[PDB]
């Protein structure tokens, strides 16, 4: 174990940022996530893919401990600025997630919960909430489809939360 | 009586001087005041015939806070560490 | 003896931590559910002296 207090002062410093964003860009979370992956090695040894599996299991703990609100931003504004840090998030999924965080060509419920829960938060935070969660969740299908693949999977445990 | 009930307050007061530090000061207000029961409830503050641990802990934190306020005549404190030395079938 | 006091758990609350923490930005005038728990443990403690 060790450190149940780092974890704490990461939740202290990610809850500063985000009133900080609060007052569009991207999180450098993903950027520092993509360049872990990039230095790691690009070999195909058994080594390699478990040190990669190994680490983005990390990743999704670490994910799972900040709020939900780091995935999906907070507070969709207007349909033009819409879809920042999604992108980014939609990009790790597919590149890497699907990999070796996934089971049955599904997610985890884990993460399909976190994002589905910052999904709803945003949108009730937002204005014209139905019709920007059905405008979400149609672009997930060209951007990230594994999102409701898991959703098909995860749905009588999301359902009493999100009702 | 004033013996079980005495453990169930000592254990409090240590519980509550781990929580916080030095000697929360309920107890300090029955020591000046409630002589009787300042000494009633004393005994098992120092009823420990047991062996020490080489390093310390709650209990002997607990006393040696306690020491320091100038209480705890030494008559107990020497009883104290006297104590803790120690065809049919 | 006493011996001192078990920890046993510095993980539920860092659950409490997230649980908590989401619900903040669920809410967003009423008043926090906490406090409200809190005085009903205060008021069924004993009001004795000992």
């Amino acid at each position: 174990t060790g450190n149940e207090d780092i974890i704490s002062r990461l939740q202290e410093m990610v809850a500063d940022l985000e009133l900080q964003q609060d007052l569009s860009q991207e999180h450098f979370l993903f950027e520092i996530f993509r360049r872990r992956l990039q230095a790691l090695t690009s070999g195909w040894s058994v080594a390699a893919s478990l040190q990669r599996q190994r680490e983005l299991l990390m990743y999704k703990r670490i994910l799972l401990r900040l709020p939900s609100s780091v995935l999906c931003g907070s507070s969709f504004q207007a349909e033009q600025p819409i879809t920042a840090r999604c992108e980014q998030f939609f990009h790790l999924v597919n590149s890497e997630m699907r990999n070796f965080c996934s089971h049955g060509g599904a997610l985890t419920q884990d993460i399909t919960a976190h994002f589905f829960r910052g999904l709803l938060n945003a949108c009730l935070r937002s204005r014209d909430p139905s019709l920007m969660v059905d405008f979400i969740l149609a672009k997930c299908q060209t951007k990230c489809p594994l999102i409701l693949t898991s959703a098909l999977v995860w749905w009588p445990s999301l359902e009493p939360v999100l009702l | 009586e004033p013996h079980s009930q005495a453990l169930q307050d000592v254990e409090k007061a240590i519980m509550v001087f781990e929580h916080t530090g030095n000697i929360p000061v309920t107890v300090m207000e029955a020591s000046i005041f409630r002589r009787p029961y300042y000494v009633s409830h004393f005994l098992p503050a120092l009823l420990t015939p047991r062996v020490l641990p080489k390093v310390p802990d709650s209990r002997v934190a607990f006393i040696e806070s306690l020491k320091r306020a100038d209480k705890i005549p030494p008559s107990l404190y020497s009883t104290y560490c006297q104590a803790c030395s120690a065809e049919p079938l | 003896l006493v011996f001192g006091g078990r920890t046993g758990n510095e993980d539920i609350i860092s659950r409490l931590q997230e649980m908590v923490a989401d619900l903040e930005l669920q809410q967003d005038s009423q008043e926090h559910f906490l406090f409200e728990i809190f005085r009903r443990r205060l008021q069924a403690l004993t009001s004795g002296w000992s």
